[PDB]
């Protein structure tokens, strides 16, 4: 049993950051001052974001 | 494209529709103008009856 529990522990820690699957991306932003966009703050709309 | 960026020209859509009935009220008005222009050009047309 600990055997198992050792396993399981690391493929699920692996399965988080680092083989995790993500969103597409796609960006809008309403305010006209917004000249350049980083990329990395873009997140899902709030709606979608609680169904997840 | 996206419902947001859609929704955003739909206002600016709508705001170039009112934009082009403003420009056909102009029409309008340009018509008025050359309809006094035709009354000036109607003693020319007395003329040429």
């Amino acid at each position: 049993t600990f055997e198992h529990l050792n396993r399981d522990t690391l493929r699920y820690i692996n399965l988080l950051k680092r083989l995790s699957v993500d969103l597409a991306k796609q960006v809008e932003v309403s305010d006209p001052s917004v000249t350049v966009y980083e990329m990395d703050k873009w997140v899902p709309s709030e709606k979608l974001q609680g169904i997840l | 494209k996206g419902p947001k960026e859609l929704e955003s020209i739909n206002a600016s859509m709508k705001s170039d529709i009112e934009n082009v009935r403003q420009e056909v009220s102009s029409y309008k008005e340009k018509w008025l103008r050359d309809a006094e222009i035709f009354g000036k050009i109607t003693s020319i047309f007395k003329e040429e009856l």
